[PDB]
């Protein structure tokens, strides 16, 4: 919960630790 | 939306709740 700009493998590997569903899958730029 | 901006992913995983599969 600190620091910003993460969206990219930040969303992604936070989200290891948001969602930890075994796997995620967001959106990402090019 | 979401994203785009400051690429986030601080207050608002809460909603990257519904991102894993």
């Amino acid at each position: 919960f600190v620091n910003q700009h993460l969206c990219g493998s930040d969303l992604v590997e936070a989200l290891y630790l948001v969602c930890g569903e075994r796997g995620f899958f967001y959106t990402k730029p090019t | 939306g979401i994203v785009e901006q400051s690429c986030t992913s601080i207050s608002s995983l809460y909603q990257l709740e519904n991102y894993c599969n």
